[PDB]
This record gives structure tokens, sequence and C-alpha cells, in this order.
RNA sequence: CUCGAUGUCGGCUCGUCGCAUCCUGGGGCUGGAGUCGGUCCCAAGGGUUGGGCUGUUCGCCCAUUAAAGCGGCACGCGAGCUGGGUUCAGAACGUCGUGAGACAGUUCGGUCCCUAUCCGCUGCGCGCGGAGGAAUCUUGAGAAGGGCUGUCUUUAGUACGAGAGGACCGAGACGGACUGACCUCUGGUGUGCCAGUUGUUCUGCCAAGAGCAUGGCUGGUUGGCUACGUCGGGUUGUGAUAACCGCUGAAAGCAUCUAAGCGGGAAGCACGCUUCAAGAUAAGGGUUCCCACAGGAGUGUUCCUGGUAAGGUCCCCGAGAGAUGAUCGGGUUGAUAGGCCAGACGUGGACGCAUCGUAAGGUGUGGAGCUGACUGGUACUAAUAGACCGAGGACUUUCA
RNA sequence: GUAGCGAAAUUCCUUGUCGGGUAAGUUCCGACCUGCACGAAUGGAGUAACGAUUUCCCUACUGUCUCCACCAUGAACUCGG
RNA sequence: CCCUAAACCGACACUGGUGGAUAGGUAGAGUAUACCGAGGCGAUCGAGUGAAUCGUGGUGAAGGAACUCGGCAAAAUGCCC
RNA sequence: GUCCGAACCCACUUCAGUUGAAAAUGGAGGGGAUGAGUUGUGGAUAGGGGUGAAAGGCCAAUCAAACACCGUGAUAGCUGG
């Protein structure tokens, strides 16, 4: 229902700017590189109004048959990833169309939305913040351990959604309302006020602010 | 930063050598105290001639941390001693007197008259 | 922790039918002359080489 | 070069750079040597910085190779035949080829031998 | 990537002098007073320099009323209106934390050439 | 009920639920100038501090805070921890007993095990199905998370009040706590890197080094991991409502918030935000690709074998991934890793030589040498070579 | 029931009362005596020295803690026995 | 023939117990400790892999007992003149 | 029956172990260490007895009366079958 715009992008890196009120600011460097319309959804075909962005640099020999053919369709050339972006304004999309960086201007607010680093299956005092048992006083062999988990007789279980160990990171992780610091469009370049989800080297999509701003 | 039961110098006049902070004042739960943030202490040292008293429960104000500061322009300042300038309840000194350089933070628009008592303000 | 009770036949085989291995694929030797089957990746212990039909090099002396 | 992320060979990190700094001795006595899958590729990036530093037969480079190996006898095989063997190579000194497994323990064995042949 | 370097090169400045840790070092701080602006001289013994690209930062001690003051400075900072060297120091090491415990004569640093 | 054992106080950890609400939200009546209160209706979304004393619960006190709620869950939680108390054998004191001994009197000391089978729960795979076999992108039935709050400025010294005093409803700024991601900054780490150095043994010796002593010990320290670090977040709202305030209006010629109906009305309810999600067997939808193979039995073809297409897996090189599976990238049509070359970071001036000093050593040659993770190039090395799986016009019925 | 001692390893009431120490002290330290239920070889009251005894305090010191992070290892984990 | 032990006492080819003699060098007060000698060993399942977690060590910003029944454990101190 | 401290003897704290390496130990500290010391060999004291710097401790890995055999197929208003 809501209408946002949106780009594709790979994660950099991170350096640090100065802003025009001598500000040291953190900025996360963003290859928005061009993303090509490789498919529209409408409720008549689909049942949703949707933009399906292609971006990716793919080797001819890595691209199959069926991937080819709906690239030949949209006809554009084969990208390596397709992410489609929810927008109330899909019909103004083209098959094909060409969008780059210069989408968003020098001070619009953006969500990044990356899957985050993998940590492995992690302790509950990593993956929860759990506080565990003292170092010393008696503790016996329970120094990162989670305590109870449940009650008694009553009930006799361990209830469901209890924070336990287990696998933490690689998930998909939305960071709202960062400011684009600047868009260099001729070389695919965006700076981001802020800290985005992921390691160097994933795909971002970084779409308009849903909650607009602060 | 400066927690509860830290041990703080003295610079000011008001004849209090050392306090030990009871409390960090800015909310509920808050655990350290930085340049320019007011704590309630107690006096465990005293200069015998002088007008405040040990085992006296005074305000004071954070000057001097020693683990450091940021600034919003990426510059960092650091002291090598914690310490503390006393307060009449109302933001301004009990001393007449301010020993030692001075953080700039006191003159975020607050302490203007320990900033302007203040040797040096660095 | 100990075991409460005897764990039934199909419980039993159901856990144990887990414990397996797979099958070695093994591939031919490239060696025209040998023809043997070896591990991928791995020198033929028969011709002891290693490498297509043309580039072909002597790794193990047996 | 870079460290082993994981856990070291021999139970011990001094034991690993024992392990390793030998094993680059007795690769360069002997032309090859059978070591197992994960020593010879964990031996193999220091073999060639050991052989790259040897392409230049200085007595300060000597010196400095016999910081490692330890052995003379070593660092003058490695001065005279392998290094003068490596004028035309960019890297790649080294190769690992994988043998089987050891019947004991299966342990993947593989064989890492120094080149032989002249680039030119 | 070099893409970043590329992009620190626009905030990186040029007048920056030659200095190593030891060197005595008069920097010219930008102090914002209200409405009002003013240069500060912070004078002191660079006792680290943290590297970098445009991260560089340098660190200088002071000592001021009987305290010791550190501040650090990012080397490409915008408030730093210039940096004047006047000692070059002699010493061993790059990271000069020794000094924070010593005082009087065996604080001290030799001159370069000496 | 349990004595062929249901371990008994308080704290720690982890929560969850009730509402008989401590704070925050809303409203009536007030014995409600303002400011505040005090009553008792709504309301459980979130929040509800750190210490001194005592084994304590309780309680008192100190300093805060928007507030420091009350209870249930075997007075939650010892196959999770604690053993200070209690309730073993030792001993002492008081009291009692002739005595052995006794004491909900006191005191000092005092062994507490478990490799998880089943359910439960947090994670992660394999299989089969999803009426042909695949590749990609998805809808959201439904599920989860999130929901805290202060101070100051302004409206305004306005309203009110005799004064002193001092607003509601709005606007802005800056915080605390909590929390998501993250490593540019700061801090920590550092079994790598550089450097110094003690003892000792060794490389014949000099020179230059090596082993061991916790990395022998020290001084630093990139990458990675991380918080003490820096960025973001709660919301701005919508709908139906609670108490409550109403409009029109009878029964009952009036009146009445109500009987017909309509409107307002809270941090609560459901959305909004974030995340999972077609095993949602109701197994979805779009787009794209591959195609009517072969041989047998057959009994409407049926069904079983066999080679394939699209496609995928094994194997190998790896990390942005990881306990293992899995995931992602690369596999010569190749920069996947190592090496190599250059750079950056890090250390801080190598060897040799010259010169100065009796010597330890100093200076020069020379930001030297060394050097990992980061960056850019480069096929030099290894990603050889190959196998295996995988449809068939894809069951039937009716429609068009 | 004397000397002496006393809320004591004895004091139930009880966290007695006052004083010291702490920002805050049911413990401690010195006093009071109202000794539930001290007391003179089952010794009374003291005592330098001694104590892996019990108790309180100050200082130094620290991952005990605020608040944990990171490193290496023996198990755990994968493969073979 | 073993004999501060794989052969003895412990059910074991068991991190336990077992009397006496010899016992070099350097640093050292030392028969402590470190590295070595005479001499003897590489230990009687391995190969891998940065999971959580447990054990055993290491380091730590600022604070410094706020931990806790209790400074339990650790740190600091440490030698000679 | 001095002090510090190895051997030696001990066993205060802590952690680990607790189907252990071990039916009482191991790591880290800790007490004594010329003495009422410790240790080897042989000997003496025997069950209502021993011995005990005294804990009902110890007397062949469970002692408020050892172990073995015998009276004996003890007895059990009790539990089981
Ligand atoms: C402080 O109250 N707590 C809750 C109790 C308690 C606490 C700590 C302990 O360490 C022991 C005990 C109980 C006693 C019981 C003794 C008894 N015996 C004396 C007759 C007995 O029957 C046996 C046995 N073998 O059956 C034992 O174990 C026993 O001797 C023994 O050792 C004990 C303990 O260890
Ligand atoms: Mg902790
Ligand atoms: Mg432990
Ligand atoms: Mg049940
Ligand atoms: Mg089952
Ligand atoms: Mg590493
Ligand atoms: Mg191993
Ligand atoms: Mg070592
Ligand atoms: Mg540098
Ligand atoms: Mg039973
Ligand atoms: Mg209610
Ligand atoms: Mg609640
Ligand atoms: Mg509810
Ligand atoms: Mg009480
Ligand atoms: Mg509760
Ligand atoms: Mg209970
Ligand atoms: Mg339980
Ligand atoms: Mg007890
Ligand atoms: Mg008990
Ligand atoms: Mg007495
Ligand atoms: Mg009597
Ligand atoms: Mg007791
Ligand atoms: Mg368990
Ligand atoms: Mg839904
Ligand atoms: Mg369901
Ligand atoms: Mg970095
Ligand atoms: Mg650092
Ligand atoms: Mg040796
Ligand atoms: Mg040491
Ligand atoms: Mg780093
Ligand atoms: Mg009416
Ligand atoms: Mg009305
Ligand atoms: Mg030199
Ligand atoms: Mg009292
Ligand atoms: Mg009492
Ligand atoms: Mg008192
Ligand atoms: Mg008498
Ligand atoms: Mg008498
Ligand atoms: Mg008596
Ligand atoms: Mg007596
Ligand atoms: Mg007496
Ligand atoms: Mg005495
Ligand atoms: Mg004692
Ligand atoms: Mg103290
Ligand atoms: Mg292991
Ligand atoms: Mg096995
Ligand atoms: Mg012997
Ligand atoms: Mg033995
Ligand atoms: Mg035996
Ligand atoms: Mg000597
Ligand atoms: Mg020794
Ligand atoms: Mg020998
Ligand atoms: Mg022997
Ligand atoms: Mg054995
Ligand atoms: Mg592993
Ligand atoms: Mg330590
Ligand atoms: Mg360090
Ligand atoms: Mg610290
Ligand atoms: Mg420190
Ligand atoms: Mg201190
Ligand atoms: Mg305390
Ligand atoms: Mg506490
Ligand atoms: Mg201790
Ligand atoms: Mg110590
Ligand atoms: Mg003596
Ligand atoms: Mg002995
Ligand atoms: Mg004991
Ligand atoms: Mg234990
Ligand atoms: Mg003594
Ligand atoms: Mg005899
Ligand atoms: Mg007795
Ligand atoms: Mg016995
Ligand atoms: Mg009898
Ligand atoms: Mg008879
Ligand atoms: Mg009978
Ligand atoms: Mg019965
Ligand atoms: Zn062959």
């Amino acid at each position: 229902e809501r209408t946002v715009k949106g780009v594709l992008g790979t994660k950099l890196g991170m350096t640090q700017l100065w802003d025009e009120h001598n500000r040291l600011v953190p900025v996360t460097v963003i290859q928005a590189g061009p993303c090509v319309v490789t498919q529209v959804r409408t409720p008549e075909t689909d049942g949703y109004s949707a933009v399906q962005l292609g971006y990716g640099a793919v080797k001819a020999k890595n691209v199959t048959k069926p991937e080819a053919g709906h690239f030949e369709k949209a006809g554009v050339t084969p990208r390596r990833h397709l992410v489609e972006l929810r927008t109330a304004d899909a019909s103004e999309y083209t098959l094909g169309q060409e969008i780059a960086a210069d989408v968003f201007s020098e001070s619009d607010f953006v969500d990044v939305t990356g899957t985050s680093k993998g940590k492995g299956t992690a302790g509950v005092m990593k993956r929860h913040g759990f506080g565990g048992l003292r170092a010393t006083h008696g503790v016996h062999r329970k120094h990162r351990s989670p305590g109870s988990i449940g009650g008694c007789s009553t009930p006799g279980k361990v209830i469901k959604g209890l924070r336990m160990a287990g696998r933490m990171g690689v998930e998909r992780v939305t960071v709202q309302n960062l400011q684009v610091h600047s868009v260099d469009a001729e070389r695919g370049i965006m700076l981001v006020r802020g800290a985005v989800p992921g390691p160097k080297g994933s795909l971002l999509v970084v779409r308009s602010a849903a909650k607009k701003a602060a | 930063m400066i927690q509860q039961e830290t041990r703080l110098k003295v610079a000011d006049n008001t004849g209090a050598k050392e306090l030990l902070c009871i409390r960090v004042l800015g909310g509920s739960k808050r655990r350290y105290a930085y340049l320019g943030d007011t704590i309630v202490c107690t006096v465990k040292d005293a200069i015998p001639g002088g007008n405040v008293k040990k085992g006296e429960v005074v305000k004071a104000v954070v000057v001097r941390t020693v683990k450091s500061h940021r600034r919003p322009d990426g510059s960092y300042i650091k002291f090598d001693e914690n310490a503390a300038v006393l307060l009449k309840g109302d933001g301004e000194p009990r001393g007449t007197r301010i020993f030692g350089p001075i953080a700039r933070e006191l003159r975020e628009k607050k302490f203007m008259r320990i900033v302007s008592l203040a040797p040096e303000v660095i | 922790a100990v075991p409460k009770r005897k764990m039934s036949r199909s419980n039993t085989r159901h856990r144990r039918s887990q414990w397996k291995t797979v099958a070695t694929k093994l591939v031919t030797c490239a060696n025209p002359a040998c023809g043997e089957k070896h591990l991928p990746h791995t020198a033929c212990p028969s011709c002891g080489g290693y490498g297509p039909r043309g580039d072909r090099r002597q790794v193990v002396e047996a | 070069p870079k460290p082993t992320k994981g856990p070291r060979l021999g139970g011990s990190p001094a034991h690993e750079r024992i392990i390793l700094r030998n094993l680059a001795s007795q690769l360069f006595e002997h032309g090859r040597v059978v070591t197992t899958v994960t020593k010879a590729k964990r031996v193999r990036p220091l073999a060639e910085k050991l052989i790259n530093r040897a392409k230049t037969d200085t007595v300060a480079n000597r010196r400095f190779v016999n910081r490692t190996i330890t052995d003379r006898g070593i660092v003058h095989i490695l001065f005279t035949e392998i290094g003068p063997r490596m004028e035309g190579r960019d890297g790649g000194y080294t190769r690992v080829t994988r043998i089987g497994i050891r019947k004991g323990d299966n342990a993947p064995m593989a064989v890492i031998e120094v080149i032989s042949d002249k680039v030119a | 990537s070099n893409i970043i370097d590329e992009i620190d090169k626009a905030s990186m400045r040029d007048d920056i002098p030659e200095f190593r840790p030891g060197d005595s070092v008069k920097v010219h701080v930008k102090v914002v007073e209200g409405s009002r602006t003013r240069v500060q001289v912070f004078s002191g013994i660079v006792i680290s320099r943290t590297g970098g690209g445009v991260q560089e930062s340098f660190t200088v001690r002071k000592l001021s009323f009987g305290t010791g003051v550190e501040r650090t400075f990012p080397l490409h900072s915008p408030i730093i209106d210039k940096i004047e060297v006047d000692r070059h120091g002699a010493v061993r090491r790059a990271k000069l934390y020794y000094l924070r415990g010593r005082r009087g004569k065996a604080a001290k640093i030799k001159e370069r050439g000496s």
C-alpha cells in the first residue's frame, strides 16, 4: 500500500567523514550499482504490486537456461541477484528499466536490509545476553549455564519460546532511518551514515525510510 | 567513567580532599558518570581547616576523568586523575577556586562559573 | 540421567538404521595403460600417476 | 605466514611451529615427503616463503633462512639446487597430491614435493 | 577496496608536516565558544600515531598544573588549524606510553641528532 | 496421597501468569483557587535502581528514581548453582537430670553424586510428498518480536489567585534504561608480526642465530572477535472499544446516553513497524526452461526395468558460512585459495660496511630490515579427471 | 554468691540502652546493669608471646563484581579403530 | 631378571604407596627452580576441526569488594645487602 | 619441643574427580621440618579383650564390642513369596 523507492547494492566497507558541523560521521560505502527491472508484478496477473530488480555481475557459463529465458523475456543481460521491492507504484516501472543510485538524493532517510554476520552455535550468554553465574563462591561447573528453564510439577514442562543456545546470525535484518550522506551515480557509490548488517561483499537492499524520518 | 564506590580527588578549595561516589544522578540504573555529570558523594578525607567535614554527603560535578571522552568532531580527551568539584545545590561551586585543567564539556551551557574559575579549559 | 524404560524394537531400529556409511565412489584412471579405479583427486594406487591422459605426472613410486 | 585459525598441530602451537619447521626442512632434504593432507597444506606457505627468500643468494639471506631450518646442509641445498631451479618461477614452488588414507587411523595422506622441472 | 581509498582522498589533507611520536608539537585546535570561535594551542609530546589513510590519528600529552592531559586528534580533522613541530625527539618506541608514569627529568626526551 | 526416599530456608540464573495497579495512559466525584492532592472507576503494553545491617524471609536505614506494586507457579526454579541457616557424628557455655544424657537455648566446625532413554524446549539436518521433471522470484493462512521514560526550553508568569504561587491542552531540544545491527572511531584481546631482555643449552668459533623456561618475561600491535565503543529503533498513526462524556428519544403526554440509531472516548484489543512462514498434505501464485525416450511384461494403458533432456549432486579450491550435516562462492571458457609482485597497516632503524669509543656502546649508510589476516594485480601451484541422480506428455472426472 | 566479671561461646525478652565506627552497622569495640539462667582449681579475672582457630576494621591489591570480552589447550564435536 | 616399577603392595600393563646407596655442569644460599651432563625416554589408540559448554592456564579499559554468608579464589607482596 | 625453607611427615583452604587415574586421590597454595621428629627390620599386647596426647578413635578397605566356624534351617504377633 506504501510507495517505496529502492535499489540494490553491495557492502564495500566503512570509513568516516566530517559533516558541515565538523562532526565525525561513520559512513558505510554501498556500491549501489545499476539495477534492471527484470519483472513487474501487477494485481491482474500476480495479485500485488512489486518490482523485481536484478543487479549483479554474472558469468555467462553460470546462468542456466531457465534464468537465461527469464532475462531474455526481460530484454536485459543476466544479473546475479534478483530481489523484489514491494512498491505501490510498480506500474510506473517498465520492463528492463534502468535504476541507479541517483534514485536517492543527498539527505533522504533510508532503510537498509541485509543478512547479518553469522556466529555459529552461540551460547545463551552471547546470543541472549544471559547473566551467568559467578566465577567463584562455589559455583560448580555452571559458570555460563542458563540457570533454570522452568518451574516444577506445574507446568511440568518447558514453555515454548524459552531462550536457549542455538545458531545466531545469518538472518534478515533491516536497519532504519539511516540518512544517506552522498550519492555519486557516475560510479554507483552511496555513502550512508551508519552501520548496516552483513559482512563486506554482501547484498544490500536500500529502500526509502518506512517511517519517513525520526 | 565514575561509578558507585569510585574515589575522586577534589578540584575545589573547600578543604575536601577525597570523595566517594554514592550515586550517579541522571536516571535510574545509570552506571557511570562522565565529564560534566553530577554525582552524590561522601567526603572521605578533608583538610582539618575547612568548611567541609569528613562523612558529609555533598553533590559534585565530575571533571577530569581518567578513562577518555569522545567529542563530536572525533577527537578524544583524557586526564590522569578522576577529579570533581562540589556544588551548592544550584549548579554553583561551593569553593571559590578551581585547580588543574578542566574539560570543555563543562562549558556546555551549564557550568559557566566553574569554566570561568578554571585555570585551564582543555 | 538413566534410561527409564527399555526402548522398543521399533524405536531402537529407527535410531540404529541411521548408523551407516556411503559407498566410496571411485574413478577410472585416465592412464590408458592402467584403466584402474582410484579415488577422485588422488593418485592412482596402481600406476602411481596423476593428471589427464595427456599431462600425466608420477606421484607414487608404486 | 597466515596463522592456522583452528587448533594447532601436535597439541600445542609451539609444537606446531617445530613440526612445520622440521617438515619444511625434510621437504627440502628429500625433494618430496608424504605427510598427510593438513600438514602438507600447512607447510606449503612456509616452504614457498623460504624458497623465494633463497631464490636470491646473499649472506644476509642465508642467515635469515638459517633462522628457520637451522641445518646448514639443508640451507646449502636450498640455496644451491632449489633456489636456482626457480629462477623464472613466480611462486608455486611446491605441489601437493593426495595419495589415499592410512589404514591405522584413516588419516588422509598426501605428498608435497618441490617442483623439479625448470620453468624455462 | 581502493574505492574506499579514493573516497577517503576527498577528506584527507595535504598540509600535514612530517613528525614522529617523541616530537614536541603544537596543535592549533579550533574551539567553538557560542557565537565566537578561537584557536587554542595544545602543546605537548606526541606519544602515539595510529595510522591508516583518513583514519590516521595522533596523541599529544601535556603536563598542565601538575596533571597530565592527553588529547587524541584525527590527523585530517577539520578542527585542527595547523600543526607545528618544535623538537624532533630521539626515541626507540612507536608508542610512548611509558611517559604516563614519568615526571621530571625522567620524563624528558632527547633531541634528534644528539 | 508418598516412609522398597515426593531433598525442606534465603540468594543466584531463567522466566511465565493473575490483577487485588507502584509508575506511565484514560475518566467520574471531590471536602477539585492555581499548584497539588484523595477517593474509586477503566487499564496488565512496557517499566518497576544501587547499597549498609542480618544466614535470613521480614524489617530498618543510606542515595536515588516516573516508580522502587502485591501475589501464583511443590512458600516457581539444588539430575541449574549456592550450603550461610536448618537437621548427623566433635566441642564449649547456660539451664535441666544422681547419672548416661536433654534443650523451637546459644556458640565454633562439619562430604552436595548422576555420560539424558521418553516427553518438553533451543537449534540444525536427512527423507518423502506437494499428479511431469526443473530453475528462480514470491503471496501470507498463521506465528514471533517490539510497545519504558525523564529533565530542560517554549506557549507563559498566560489561565487561576488577595497575594505568594502557578497551569491544562500543544511545540522543540537533550537524556536514562532497554535493544538490533555493526567495527569507521575509542577500549580490550592477541600462542602472528616486529622489538628489547634474564638464565641456560646449542648451531666448531667470531659474527649471525636457534631450542626451553607461562608466548620465559617485558614494550607495542594490523586482521578477526568484541563492549567500555558508534549508528539505528520504540513512534508519528488507523479501526473497534473499557470506564466515562454525549446526541436524538420513547415505553411513562414530561424526563432519560437507550429501549431504534448515531457520535466521541486509553500506553489496553486488532493493525501500523520488524522477523519467520505453503508439512497452509488446503502443500499456494507469477515468470522461465526441458520435452511425447527405449525395452519387457501387460489386460484401458496398467506397472517394473534402462539410457537421457532441463537441472542437480558427488569430488576438488575456499569463506562472507559452519559442531557435523547445511549455506554461499569458485572449479582452467578460471582470480577460489596459496604463492608471487606492489601497497597499506604493524614494529622502529636488520645484516653488512664505514667511522667514533679502552669497552659496554654511539653515529652514518637508511623510515632501514622484517612482516599475517587488509587492498590491487599476476595462472606460478592446487582447483586433475570423472561418475551418479534426474521427466515423458506427465492418474482419473467434469467443465469450458 | 564474696573478690572479680556481666546483653558474655552464658541475656529469653533483644536489633536492650547509650557511645564509637559507616553516606547507611541485627555483626564489631568500649560502657550500663534490669545476671530469664556469671562467679572463684568442673577454677574467677587478666595476660607479653603463639594460632592453616572464631570475629570486626583500615590499607594495599586485584575479573569478586559493574560486565564481561578475547587467546591457547584436555574433553566435547566429525572420521577410522 | 624387575626393583623412587608395566614384573613388588593396590582385582589392571592403575596419575597411589614402597626402605637404602650413587647423584656431574651453569645460574643459585641450596639436594629449591631453570636449562643441561652420565645415562635414559617420546608415555601403550589416532587424524582432524577457530560450535555451545566443562575443565586448565593467559591478558584487560575505567572503577576497586560495589561480589559474597564470608575478600572464597585470584591479585599484590616476595630475594640479598 | 627457636626462625625461614626442600627432602621427609602432615592434611588447613580451594578447584577437579566423584560408573574417578585412585573403594579417599590429583592440581594450586598450606602446617611441622634437631624434635613430644620421622622412618626400616624383628618383636609384644586379642574381642567384654587390647590399645587410645581420649575422637567411642583404632585393632587387615564399614568396630557402642573384630573376623571365621559352630549351636543353626536362631528367632521375628512383622514384610515378601
Ligand atoms: C545436617 O543435616 N543434614 C541434612 C544431614 C547431613 C548433612 C551433611 C552430611 O555430610 C551428612 C548428613 C547426614 C548424615 C547421616 C549419617 C547416618 N549415620 C550417622 C547413622 C547414616 O545413616 C548414613 C548412612 N551411611 O546411611 C550416613 O551417610 C551418615 O553417617 C552421614 O555421613 C551423614 C552425612 O554425611
Ligand atoms: Mg559474570
Ligand atoms: Mg570452575
Ligand atoms: Mg506432564
Ligand atoms: Mg522417536
Ligand atoms: Mg586467529
Ligand atoms: Mg587431537
Ligand atoms: Mg614454548
Ligand atoms: Mg605507522
Ligand atoms: Mg520407588
Ligand atoms: Mg481491574
Ligand atoms: Mg508486569
Ligand atoms: Mg493481554
Ligand atoms: Mg527482620
Ligand atoms: Mg512474581
Ligand atoms: Mg520452594
Ligand atoms: Mg529440580
Ligand atoms: Mg553449615
Ligand atoms: Mg542442609
Ligand atoms: Mg569462661
Ligand atoms: Mg547438676
Ligand atoms: Mg554451624
Ligand atoms: Mg547435562
Ligand atoms: Mg499473517
Ligand atoms: Mg500450523
Ligand atoms: Mg579495521
Ligand atoms: Mg587497541
Ligand atoms: Mg635441548
Ligand atoms: Mg611471572
Ligand atoms: Mg583490530
Ligand atoms: Mg435528557
Ligand atoms: Mg442527557
Ligand atoms: Mg646496528
Ligand atoms: Mg546489641
Ligand atoms: Mg538474642
Ligand atoms: Mg548503635
Ligand atoms: Mg571454693
Ligand atoms: Mg568448682
Ligand atoms: Mg559453671
Ligand atoms: Mg580454665
Ligand atoms: Mg580465664
Ligand atoms: Mg589475650
Ligand atoms: Mg589452628
Ligand atoms: Mg576499604
Ligand atoms: Mg580434543
Ligand atoms: Mg568413533
Ligand atoms: Mg630405576
Ligand atoms: Mg604404577
Ligand atoms: Mg598388580
Ligand atoms: Mg653456583
Ligand atoms: Mg628439581
Ligand atoms: Mg644423553
Ligand atoms: Mg628405566
Ligand atoms: Mg596401558
Ligand atoms: Mg570442531
Ligand atoms: Mg593472572
Ligand atoms: Mg597486551
Ligand atoms: Mg581491570
Ligand atoms: Mg588499569
Ligand atoms: Mg586502590
Ligand atoms: Mg557488601
Ligand atoms: Mg549485594
Ligand atoms: Mg585466599
Ligand atoms: Mg598469587
Ligand atoms: Mg622448630
Ligand atoms: Mg617415604
Ligand atoms: Mg578436613
Ligand atoms: Mg566438589
Ligand atoms: Mg613454627
Ligand atoms: Mg608378631
Ligand atoms: Mg560423644
Ligand atoms: Mg578398618
Ligand atoms: Mg554384645
Ligand atoms: Mg538348638
Ligand atoms: Mg523363619
Ligand atoms: Mg511391604
Ligand atoms: Zn592408474
